[PDB]
RNA sequence: GGUUCGUUCCAUGGAAUUAACGUAAACCCUUGCUUUAUUUGUAAAUAUUAUAAAGCAGUUCACCUUUAUAUAGGAAAUGAU
């Protein structure tokens, strides 16, 4: 505890670990306040200084990181034909339209 | 002057409603309409003023809820130490 | 008799019957409870038996069938007279912060109050003078007002010094470029400020609705 | 944009300045005058008494007594007198029930006894679990769960055990042991709020375990079997109290150890785990049959 | 409570040689100290300072006015044994790595003596004469010679009693005057207010008193005398003090970066 | 933990997500690693071999 | 005693700890996107309707507010989507 603290605003962010990925490793019905407490050490902990952070700190601090990643689905891109026409689409209720937008008058 | 007695032993000290019920604003803006048709007429000029009020009301949105009153958690926790203690 | 049945005095009597014999006969006794024999000479003590509680004050010998003869009595010391006296002629010696959180309970060990009000671990305080009071009152046999006037007189020229200190202190800091900070003064009215405006935002938001009431109180529903 | 790296070699200077300021603090500090420093808050942790004195208790408050009103009139035998409107308890009367407690709990860890302290109040977490270091016994800071003692089969069911021998060293050879026995049951518990917790207290009695509590001028003490009249209310009462409690069996613990080295056990093997043993020789005796 | 430490080499009991007599350092200590003690003690026996060193008390009551009787006895106290800790029964060589330092910083290590011993004539009063070490965050580590008047503290985090120039000798008309009289009122305005006027590193690492030099009369003017016709008194005090400097403590408390 | 739930995470070791162009043109052309354009030993990399 | 669409979740009780069914989840159709396939479907085509296998996606993020600080909620055509 002695050591020094390093700002809130200075301190990178990290996915801690939620009351539902604890219940499950430990086995155990964590109670949701006693760990809210006990998250707090590691926000606190974590503010240490990096170069004066002991190594024990560090190792204990990596069991409560969130290694999840959520799945990306990004749509692709409407292309522009070499003509210049655009091809969109469009449904309602039984439809299905395919408007191809150039310039024009 | 005797001084507030000490409760009796209760199932439960708690309040029926916690939270002050807010008259509907615009019940009261009705009567007042209702009031100016009574006195003078129901299509008259001097009513124009206050029916304008009730229109204005109706088009405002109505008002958030206010956050919950927990009393009722306090009055439980200090009823054994308050009362001669609980029942049941 | 809703209250369950404690026996918690009586375990190791349980207990130890139960490990005299077997349940299946022919056989010897299975080995006790670790505990059994830690305790084995440490019976409990005898409770739930009201005794003549120690009588802190002689009690009435009038009575001739008296109650609560088993209740505690209330705890009275010659110097709670004094120090009643004392307080209300110096009410604002209250205000004093004084310290009853104790460091170690042997602050009694250094008080020799034949000496005088200064002594060793309490600070100058009223019970000094009650003290100092009483052991005049008793040891050179002066009176309650004789020995009152004497420790009273000498508490004083004590506070003067320690008021005087704190104004020449300051000034003599001042001379050789010593600054402080905000004074008491100061402080003390910069929150009144923050207050007072609280109140001004209040009366105004309540003048108004006052006045607003008193439109609608009054009938215009009909304007001619 | 300098005004937001600007906070950046700062960071790179705390280990600098810390470094240096450690340094300074050992050499100008402690120079002026020797401070006769007799009380630390933390103090009943760091190092507690091996006794507690009639000036320790009263240091720490373990005379204030609840209300007048709010009193138990069977728990009169110790309270001394009446001020401030509470009951005043007995300093001698502590005195003396602590350190026959202080007994008990040594001579419990030294024939080899489980030992369970339990505190369980917003504050009482740091005090047991220190005092079951000392002891090397169980601590709990939570609500009891109700039937952990006449149910303890189903609430401790998948808690794992070990078996040890004279020395406290595992024991291989009892792993099919380790699954049909029941689980365990504490030899003496340690209440620091037996006014609170009367489901723990009451099960140890249908148990026939010995206890100890704090008994404040209203809690019954009839609820454990050594009683030691005290304030529990006050943090720092409970951490003298024990803090004796804890060192009591740590001494036990080091006679128990010391006399095993010499070879003198100074318990015999529980009933259940002696049951174990003639049925494997029964197994065995198979073997040499067959 | 606070209770008298004993001194460094028994010097209670034999004194310095050549610079104290045995019962000149008796008045000038054991009497001494014990009197400050003795009056600390019932300024704090029943306050949060009553378990605090000298040192914490000396930065906690420093820019508090209610408090400033309290800070002399504690930055006294503090500043009389700093002076007694530095001394030696006999004179100690100075180093080649703090005698290069001064040199770098002073020219020569006398013309640091000279201007020590003639800020305390200067001085004309009770102070002490601070040999501070004052490291910025990119500057390198520079030496100065800083006086304190009768209990002054030379640490950043008591700068609200650093006292380091007296007022009615230097704040006048004159084009001097005028601008020591600005930062009177500067000091004092932003001290108020809570403005700092020289940003400070955490942790009061700036300033590392290395030395010190008591020029309290009560301390000289029994075993040197008032000085009549120039032998003895304040200056031959300074004089011989400069001798029994332990250069080899005033080295280690220095912490000199490795630069050679 | 049987009626705990499963967090929905990427996992980076199926085979769809590990090379997610499949063509062998793009994996086996030196991508990564050197001198490894056989394709039986980036079989053997991903799938048990008993031979 | 609060909260939630919900015996949902949190706290708490001088008695609780757990199991099964229903509930919930998941499943089928539908909505957006990604990959695969191009005949008997599609004007052309560098591939965009349709067809149908698998996978992802929500109250997620942002904003506002928030009890006992434990559990959270609100806003609904002019934040993203
Ligand atoms: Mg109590
Ligand atoms: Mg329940
Ligand atoms: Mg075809
Ligand atoms: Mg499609």
């Amino acid at each position: 505890e002695d050591l020094p603290v390093i700002p809130a605003t200075a301190v990178e962010r990290v996915a801690w670990k939620t009351l539902e990925d604890i219940r499950k490793e430990l086995g155990e019905q964590v109670k949701a306040s006693e760990f809210a407490r006990c998250l707090a050490l590691v926000k606190r902990l974590n503010s240490i200084h990096p170069d004066l952070k002991p190594q024990e700190i560090k190792d204990v601090l990596d069991s409560f990181r969130r290694n999840v990643q959520p799945f990306t689905n990004v749509a692709k891109p409407i292309p522009i034909d070499q003509f210049g026409r655009a091809c969109g689409v469009g449904k309602r209720k039984a439809s299905s339209a395919r408007a191809f937008v150039v310039e024009g008058t | 002057p005797n001084k507030p007695i000490r409760l009796p032993p209760l199932k439960q000290l708690r309040v029926r409603q916690a939270n002050k019920a807010e008259e509907n604003p615009c019940i009261a803006v009705m009567s007042s309409v209702l009031a100016c048709w009574a006195s003078a007429g129901y299509n008259s000029a001097g009513c124009a003023t206050v029916e304008n009020a009730l229109r204005a009301c109706m088009d405002a949105p109505k008002p958030a809820p206010k956050p919950n009153n927990t009393i009722n958690y306090h009055l439980s926790r200090f009823q054994e130490r308050l009362t001669q203690g609980k029942s049941k | 008799g809703k209250g369950r049945i404690f026996q918690a005095a009586k375990v190791y009597q349980r207990a130890s019957e139960a490990a005299a014999t077997n349940i299946v006969s022919g056989l010897p006794p299975r080995n006790p409870p670790l505990w059994l024999k830690a305790i084995e000479s440490i019976p409990p003590a005898e409770i739930n038996t009201r005794p003549y509680p120690i009588q802190h004050s002689p009690p009435n010998p009038r009575a001739r069938k008296p109650r609560n003869l088993f209740r505690p009595t209330k705890i009275v010391y010659p110097e709670d007279e004094l120090r009643r006296d004392f307080y209300r002629d110096h009410p604002w010696e209250l205000a004093r912060p004084r310290m009853i959180i104790e460091l170690d309970g042997k602050d009694a060990r250094f008080l020799d109050w034949s000496k005088g009000l200064r002594q060793r671990g309490i600070p100058l305080s009223g019970e000094s003078v009650v003290q100092r009071q009483l052991w005049l009152m008793e040891n050179q046999g002066m009176t309650k007002q004789e020995a009152y006037d004497k420790a009273r007189h000498e508490f004083y020229k004590l506070r003067q010094l320690e008021q005087m200190e704190r104004r020449i202190a300051v000034e003599e800091a001042r001379m050789v470029g010593g600054y402080f900070g905000k004074d008491l003064l100061t402080v003390g009215m910069e929150l009144e400020n923050k207050t007072y405006e609280s109140w001004k935002k209040w009366a105004t938001t309540e003048i108004a609705r006052q006045e607003s009431a008193r439109a609608s109180m009054y009938t215009n529903v009909v304007d001619n | 944009d300098e005004e937001a790296l600007k906070l950046k070699q700062q960071i790179e200077a705390i280990p600098g300045n810390f470094k240096l300021f450690k340094q300074t603090k050992a050499q100008t500090q402690k120079l002026g005058a020797g401070v006769e420093v007799r009380y630390i808050p933390e103090q009943y942790l760091r190092n507690p008494p091996s006794d507690a004195s009639l000036e320790d208790l009263m240091a720490a408050q373990a005379h204030m007594g609840h209300n007048t009103s709010l009193w138990n009139p069977a728990n009169a035998r110790y309270i001394y007198g009446v001020r401030q409107g509470i009951h005043i308890i007995s300093l001698e009367t502590t005195a003396t029930h602590l350190r026959r407690a202080a007994r008990v709990v040594e001579e419990v860890a030294y024939r080899g006894g489980l030992i369970l302290f339990v505190g369980t109040r917003p504050g009482q977490r740091p005090i047991v679990v220190r005092a079951a270091e000392l002891a090397k016994a169980c601590h709990l800071f939570t609500k009891w769960r109700p039937g952990t003692i006449t149910n303890r089969e189903q609430l401790l069911g998948g808690v794992p055990l070990t078996v040890v021998d004279e020395l406290d060293r595992p024991l291989s050879g009892f792993e099919d042991h380790l699954h049909d026995r029941r689980p365990l049951a504490p030899d003496l518990v340690v209440c620091l709020n037996p006014k609170e917790n009367m489901t723990l207290l009451y099960e140890c009695s249908l148990a026939k375990i010995p206890t100890i509590g704090i008994i404040d001028t209203n809690t019954n003490p009839s609820w454990v079997t050594y009683q030691i009249p005290a304030n529990d209310d006050s943090l720092r009462a409970t951490a003298l109290i024990s803090g004796v409690l804890g060192r009591a069996g740590e001494r036990g613990q080091k006679r128990r150890l010391e006399a095993a080295q010499r070879g003198v056990v100074t318990w015999k093997t529980p009933a259940d785990v002696q049951g174990y043993f003639e049925l494997a020789s029964a197994r065995a005796a198979d073997a040499r049959r067959r | 409570q606070h209770y008298l430490m004993p001194l460094r080499d028994n010097f209670e009991q034999e004194g310095i040689r050549n610079f104290l007599s045995p019962g000149s350092v008796n008045m000038a200590y054991t009497e001494y100290q014990t009197f400050i003690l003795e009056k600390l003690n019932a300024l704090v026996v029943g306050t949060d300072f009553e378990q605090k060193d000298t040192k914490s008390i000396v930065l906690a009551t420093a820019r508090d006015p209610e408090l400033a009787h309290v800070f002399n006895h504690a930055s006294m106290a503090h500043n009389n044994h700093f002076f007694f800790d530095h001394l030696s029964p006999v004179p100690v060589k100075m180093g080649d790595k703090l005698f290069y330092h001064i040199n770098e910083n002073f020219g020569s290590v006398d013309t640091l003596r000279d201007e020590m011993i003639g800020t305390a004539v200067s001085m004309f009063g009770p102070g002490f004469v601070w040999l501070v070490r004052t490291q910025l965050p990119g500057q390198p580590v520079a030496l100065r010679v800083m006086a304190t008047y009768l209990a002054g503290s030379p640490y950043p985090g008591a700068h609200w009693r650093r006292q380091e120039m007296d007022a009615q000798t230097s704040i006048g008309s004159s084009p001097q005057g005028l601008s020591n009289g600005q930062r009177f009122f500067e000091r004092s305005a932003a001290g108020f207010k809570g403005n700092k006027l020289e940003p400070t590193a955490p942790g009061g690492t700036d300033l590392i008193p290395i030395l010190c030099l008591n020029t309290w009369e009560y301390a000289w003017l029994r075993e040197y005398g008032t000085g009549v016709g120039g032998m003895g008194g304040k200056l031959a005090y300074a004089q011989s003090w400069w001798n029994m400097i332990d250069w080899a403590k005033v080295e280690e408390e220095a912490r000199l970066e490795t630069r050679i | 933990q049987e009626k705990a739930s499963l967090i929905k995470s990427v996992d980076w070791n199926l085979l769809e997500n590990k090379f997610k162009n499949l063509n062998l043109s793009f994996i086996l052309n030196d991508a990564s690693y050197a001198e490894r354009n056989n394709l039986s030993e980036l079989l053997n990399k991903l799938y048990y071999n008993v031979l």
